[PDB]
């Protein structure tokens, strides 16, 4: 009898997990307290991974990698793909990136401003965004006022100008992949990805109203007027999204976008394995990461950000979480296909 | 990735690498607690003898 | 030299304590003359925590036979170990206590007590570190429940820091002698609470249905009941009376199975419990499960109606300890819910390489489990189905007792049943 | 030549130390009756070893040695033992009871009645020494000796000897091989007493031991005999510097300065290896890489914990066996390529490394290999600060309840020590993080 706990009660994805586990009738749930416990389905802030490993005679597993962060902040990112000789600062898929902190509080305000003077001198498209964990402008006065307004660290990098655009509509739109990466730090794809593409028609002669430039699934559900009118809850799955890449570009999803993709994610993953595997660790873990990609309009994939928290498309739901439990929870407990993931290779 | 003072000995040898430069109670108030700590031993004990008594 | 003073009070004590001098007395090699004919050293490295020696390697049990009436005590000094004690240590009256607690705690016992804590001084007086003390008695009678918490009283009064710790036979209709035993066992079970550091509940109905339903005895007596007692005994003192990797006396024992003062009512299990399909070796899983089933144990309450605050399980036998720890980790972490979870690792195991008599390997259980207030409410209820008439009272007034003792006796017991449910929410 | 005094409090203290002086004494080709025939100065002599053992006119090496227990049978083994000739009477002290796993018993009830005399027992061994550097106190968490008559002992050190440096080798409770409960409250309490009067404190897990005993020993159930065996070569390890000719921590107050820029973060984690089986048919030997990298993997560490997510203050290198410093500078290089090693920023991004040239002596019948060339890493992270927090969760967890608690108060001591140990504990764990975390 395998016994695990739940420390998330927000996560839609473990919930089901945690549903199923109690479904296969070898799996039993503690107290959320409980010590004794095989598996921990944690809290997304301040895991105490150093609590994990310690019960005698229990080998207790967990669903975050303690330093992945690193890679699911926006400022972290900036900072690891710069630093790290792996991803150098030439990193062709990844927009360029500064880490500016406001004037309220290193910082690459200088930088920015360097690249910035660069573009706007050479006539070229001169147009960046603000995060954080929005404002789109083209001039960086607006830009870098907009942070110090605020009180925490954002990050200014080029906006791709240049999107691919769905027809009809001529709307803008992102790929969402999940990633399973097991204890044996095995990188799984799974094999069903989503677009949430963009219900309004891209204009570029407008930053004001971001509706046609952000592709979050919550804008467009608030601010769109055009919501579920191309794809139902402007979510195209891959069969559609590879079909119409055959009748308008005459290429495929795999060919065109899907190995760039595999491509990412490696780098990414493979980067960080030295700081977060749990291979020689007295305890082990798992996580699933949640990847967005934009497009351009030469079918080149550019990484927006990584998410160590994902949710799931409510479609892919049952077969993801069951996924889940089949590589990352059974591998090391095991109960008494054609999988669904693609695993992607690599040295260790 | 520099060594600095490297010593050396018949039963062995010493040095230091870098690799990047940088960026109480007197006695009388022991004996105090011990004594305080004695005290209040000595009057549960009398009331646990004067509740035998009773 | 951690000595220990033994005291065996009334009927149920003595013949309870005999059977335990005679089991542990095999077990370290002294035959019923004291004489030491054993094979191996682990007999005698600590053989004076219970014996002394006298000249000529004698070995006398440091044990103290008490009694208002001489029959039971007669019947010890004929018994099979009988010449073994110390004739001095048997003191006794010739009233007797007619199952009354009043006349065994203030009037016949109370002209008794100062001959008996004579003898109890000599032995301690002989010792060169007193760990402490322990009595076998009974609840339900007169003597051994009266006159033991007097003891019991008095002894901590002369060594107030000393370990004093009871294995108390708790009344049942079941196996009853006289109705007014839950009188008697209301009135000392407070006694305990103050005045015992560690008490072993054994309950008279679950020696009951063992011999019948697990050992397949059609009409028990008492000395089937007792030979569970003595085993049970010879289980919970090996620990003290063997040397091993656990260096422990009776107060540390008492610090890490004690986390609340009043809640010191420990539930006894023994494994196996074999009926004559005797012959066959016992694995360690059958050992495991059958030592924390509730058929092994001995308080009569179910383990799965309360909590266990501290757990203590002591193997003895030639087993493999690797395989004892991953079933011992497989009975908790498969039924954690019983467990507190405030007490990090409040389950505990313990092993001794000699085996009891007649058996490759065995198992005892010592658990501190709020399932115990089950107990004490079914006497609580008993002595509040006679109290709410005065039943029987007249028996007690006509010693000097007053009503009013018999009401606080029963609060007091209300209230400790009280603190052992909030512990187990 | 300045002398050290090593003291042994409790059955975890005394055990070790009589582990470590066996070691010691294989290591100095003392035999057990205090003979050395290489020492050519009779009854006198200030050499290295000089630091550990004073020397009588008949030519016996005794240790520099008090062994202290509130109950007599586990220092009675050292009194029968093969080494009972090293020691005399008046260096063993015992009590006639212990205190039962109860803090304020060993600190308060019996500490009491005895301190005064292994005080005196310790001044005669200070008489000896023309420069006594300071004093090695080795004792567990867990005991009611080891954690509460040790708190009490350190207190009256810093008065009579307030000039003197006072390290630890501290035993960490482990549940796989202990059956007391309390633990958690007898180390948080004589860690609050002991943090001003300790300078540097080796913490060892007795979980890691046990883990390193099972995984690379091949002990399915190892014994304190095992523990206590590898746990001596560490130590010797770390004192080796000590007690042979050298520069690299050559007395005590190096400890601090090399290894404790904070005064309250003085918790270096060790780590220990190569630890082959005897048992073995014959092990390949490993390199100074291999053995150096084998340093920054958890599984060789004294406390389990994860040092990649914390921040470096200091690193000690100590290599014995056949080690030049070529090849460890090379290792070194090597790691830092591959490993997660980030400093604070306000030290220095370096390694200090010690070579003694004789490789590890190993005990005749023992369980571990002789191998060419071992190294004993002694780094100060903030990662060991899982080790309280997985510490005082546990303390939470019973305090919240009161549990235990009447026992030690019943002691003498005050419920409010429970509390102003835990808040200490506290911001300890704070400090930690402020200089880790960013
Ligand atoms: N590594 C190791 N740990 C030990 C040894 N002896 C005891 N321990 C640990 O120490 C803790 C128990 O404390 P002890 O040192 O035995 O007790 P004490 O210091 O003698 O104090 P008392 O309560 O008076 O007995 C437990 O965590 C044990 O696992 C030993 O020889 N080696
Ligand atoms: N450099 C860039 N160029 C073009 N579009 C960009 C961009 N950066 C962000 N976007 C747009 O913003 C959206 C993603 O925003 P971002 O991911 O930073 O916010 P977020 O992290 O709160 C949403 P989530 O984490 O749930 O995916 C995408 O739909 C994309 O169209
Ligand atoms: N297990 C066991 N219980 C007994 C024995 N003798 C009496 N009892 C129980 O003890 C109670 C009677 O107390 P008893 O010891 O005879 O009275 P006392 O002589 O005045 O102390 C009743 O509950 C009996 O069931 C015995 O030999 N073994
Ligand atoms: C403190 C407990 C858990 N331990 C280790 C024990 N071990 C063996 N016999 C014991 C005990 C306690 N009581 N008795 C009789
Ligand atoms: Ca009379
Ligand atoms: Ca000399
Ligand atoms: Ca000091
Ligand atoms: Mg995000
Ligand atoms: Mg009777
Ligand atoms: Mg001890």
């Amino acid at each position: 009898m395998y016994t695990f706990v739940v420390r998330d009660e927000n996560s839609s994805v473990y919930a089901e997990v945690s549903r199923l586990l109690l479904a296969t009738g070898q799996w039993k749930r503690l107290r959320k307290d409980n010590p004794r416990f095989n598996l921990m389905l944690g809290e997304r802030n301040r895991l105490p991974f150093g609590r994990l490993g310690h019960e005698p005679g229990l080998v207790q597993l967990v669903n975050y990698y303690r330093g992945a962060d690193k890679l699911c902040r926006k400022a972290s990112l900036v900072k690891l793909i710069k630093t790290s000789p792996e991803l150098s600062e030439s990193c062709t898929w990844f927009p360029e990136s500064y880490v500016i902190y406001p004037t309220n509080l290193t910082d690459e305000r200088e930088v920015f401003l360097a690249a910035y003077n660069r573009r706007r001198e050479g006539r070229e498209g001169n147009v960046w965004i603000a995060k954080s964990s929005i404002l789109i402008s083209s001039e960086a006065s607006e830009l870098l006022d907009f942070i110090d307004e605020q009180g925490q660290v954002h990050v200014i990098q080029k906006y791709l100008e240049k999107p691919l655009l769905l027809e009809p509509g001529h709307r803008k739109f992102d790929i969402r992949s999940w990633v399973l990466v097991d204890h044996l730090y095995n990188i799984y794809l799974y094999r069903e990805g989503v677009l949430r593409t963009s219900s309004e028609p891209y204009n570029s002669a407008n930053f004001q109203d971001k509706t046609c430039h952000l592709t979050n699934h919550c804008i467009q559900k608030e601010y769109s007027k055009n919501y579920g009118r191309y794809e139902e809850g402007n979510e195209m799955f891959f069969e559609e999204f590879n079909q119409y890449l055959m009748d308008a570009l005459n290429t495929t999803l795999e060919n065109s976008i899907l190995l760039q993709i595999k491509h990412i994610i490696r780098s990414c993953l493979m980067c960080i394995e030295p700081a977060i595997s749990t291979k020689h660790l007295h305890y082990q873990s798992f996580q699933l990461f949640g990847f967005d990609f934009m497009v351009d309009e030469e079918l080149k994939v550019w990484l927006i950000e990584v998410n160590g928290a994902p949710a799931c498309a409510q479609k892919l739901y049952a077969e993801l979480c069951q996924g889940i439990v089949d590589v990352a929870i059974s591998s090391v407990f095991p109960l008494a296909p054609t999988s669904i993931f693609i695993k992607l290779h690599h040295h260790h | 990735m520099e060594v600095i003072e490297l010593n050396k000995c018949t039963s062995g040898q010493s040095f230091e690498v870098i690799l990047k430069p940088p960026s109480d109670p007197s006695l009388e108030e022991i004996q105090k607690k011990l004594e305080a700590a004695e005290e209040r031993r000595k009057y549960q004990e009398a009331e646990l003898l004067k509740h035998l008594a009773e | 030299m951690r000595e220990i003073v033994h005291i065996q009070a009334g009927q149920c004590g003595n013949q309870i304590g005999a059977k335990f001098w005679e089991v542990i007395s095999d077990e370290h090699g002294i035959d019923p003359t004291g004489s030491y004919h054993g094979d191996s050293d682990l007999q005698l490295e600590r053989i004076n925590v219970y014996y002394n020696e006298a000249t000529g390697n004698k070995y006398v049990p440091r044990a103290i036979l008490v009694d208002l009436e001489p029959g039971t005590m007669d019947s010890v000094r004929s018994g099979p170990f009988g010449q073994i004690f110390r004739p001095d240590n048997f003191v006794f009256g010739q009233s007797g206590a007619g199952n009354n607690w009043a006349k065994g705690h203030y009037t016949e016992g109370a002209e008794l007590v100062d001959s008996v804590l004579d003898v109890v001084r000599k032995e301690s007086e002989s010792c060169d570190c007193l760990q402490g003390f322990q009595l076998t008695h009974s609840l339900g009678g007169g003597t051994g429940s009266g006159m033991g918490t007097l003891l019991i009283s008095k002894i901590r009064e002369e060594y107030p820091d000393r370990i004093m710790n009871t294995f108390s036979v708790m009344p049942s209709p079941k196996v009853s002698d006289t109705v007014v035993e839950p009188y008697n066992a209301t009135l000392s079970v407070h006694q305990l609470v103050e005045n015992t550091d560690e008490t072993y509940c054994i309950d008279n109905e679950a020696l009951y249905d063992i011999c019948f339903r697990t050992l397949k005895l059609t009409t028990p007596t008492y000395g089937d009941l007792n030979h569970l007692v003595s085993a049970t005994m010879s289980g919970v003192t090996t620990c003290l009376r063997f040397p091993g990797q656990l260096n422990a006396d009776l107060r540390k024992l008492a610090v890490n199975m004690v986390p609340f003062p009043r809640l010191h009512f420990f539930m006894p299990g023994f494994a196996p419990l074999t009926s004559r399909q005797q012959y066959r070796a016992l694995t360690v899983p059958e050992l495991t499960q059958q030592m924390f089933d509730s058929k092994n144990m001995m308080a009569a309450c179910d383990p799965r109606h309360g909590r266990y605050l501290t757990v203590a399980a002591i193997f003895r036998g030639r087993m493999s300890m690797k395989e004892v720890d991953e079933q011992m980790l497989n009975v908790q972490n498969k039924n954690s819910s019983y467990f507190v979870e405030w007490i990090p690792n409040n389950v505990k195991t313990a092993v001794c390489d000699i085996p009891p008599r007649g058996l490759k390997m065995s198992a005892t259980f010592i658990g501190n489990s709020t399932a115990i207030q089950e107990l004490f409410k079914r006497i609580s209820e008993q002595f509040t189905a006679m109290f709410r008439r005065k039943a029987f009272l007249h028996w007690y007034t006509g010693e000097g007792m007053d009503e009013m003792e018999f009401t606080e006796a029963e609060s007091n017991m209300n209230d400790l049943v009280s603190e052992y449910q909030q512990y187990q929410d | 030549m300045r002398e050290c005094i090593s003291i042994h409090v409790g059955q975890a203290g005394v055990q070790i130390g009589n582990a470590c002086w066996e070691l010691y004494c294989l290591e100095h080709g003392i035999q057990p009756d205090g003979q050395m025939p290489s020492d050519k100065t009779i009854g006198g002599g200030d050499d290295s070893f000089n630091t550990f053992f004073s020397e009588t006119g008949a030519g016996k090496h005794v240790p520099r040695a008090v062994f202290v227990d509130l109950e007599p049978t586990v220092i009675d083994e050292v009194r029968t033992g093969t080494y009972r000739q090293l020691f005399h009477p008046e260096q063993l002290i015992t009590g006639k009871e212990d205190a039962a796993n109860n803090y304020a018993r060993g600190h308060y009830t019996i500490g009491k009645e005895i301190i005064d005399l292994v005080l005196d027992r310790i001044r005669k061994l200070a008489d000896q020494c023309t420069g006594l550097q300071g004093f090695l106190v080795f004792h567990s968490f867990g005991g009611g000796t080891g954690s509460g008559f040790t708190s009490l002992l350190m207190e009256r050190l810093s008065v009579d000897y307030g000039k003197k440096s006072k390290l630890e080798f501290s035993i960490y409770p482990a549940p796989q091989v202990s059956t007391a409960v309390v633990e958690p409250y007898n180390s948080i309490l004589t860690t609050h007493t002991t943090l001003e009067h300790s300078d540097c404190a080796f913490m060892v897990d007795n979980e890691a031991i046990y883990d390193i005993c099972r995984r690379n020993l091949d002990i399915e159930r190892p014994t304190y005999t095992n523990l206590n065996r590898l746990i001596s070569q560490i130590v010797s390890s770390i004192t080796a510097s000590l007690r042979f000719d050298g520069a690299l921590n050559v007395d005590l107050t190096e400890f601090q300065t090399n290894l404790v820029p904070y005064p309250r973060i003085h918790f270096p984690l060790a780590t220990y290896a190569p630890v082959i089986s005897a048992e073995k048919a014959y092990h390949e030997q490993l390199s100074v890489a291999e053995i150096t990298n084998a340093c920054f993997e958890p599984a060789n560490q004294m406390v389990k914990c994860d040092p990649r997510h914390g921040k470096y203050m200091a690193c000690c290198l100590l290599y014995r066996g056949d080690v030049v410093p070529k090849d460890v500078n090379a290792a070194i290089a090597t790691i830092k390529t591959k490993r997660s090693i980030q400093f604070v920023d306000w030290c220095p991004t370096g390694f200090k490394v010690g070579i003694n040239y004789q490789p590890p002596t190993v005990v005749p019948g023992g369980d571990l290999a002789k191998v060419q060339r071992a190294v004993c890493m002694l780094s100060n992270t903030t990662a060991i600060a899982e080790a309280w927090a997985r510490l005082d969760h546990k303390f939470d967890l019973m305090y919240a309840k009161r549990a235990f608690v009447h026992w030690y108060v019943g002691e003498g001591m005050e419920e409010g020590e429970f509390s102003e140990a835990r808040e200490d504990m506290a911001a300890l764990e704070k400090d930690y993080e402020e200089v880790g975390v960013d």
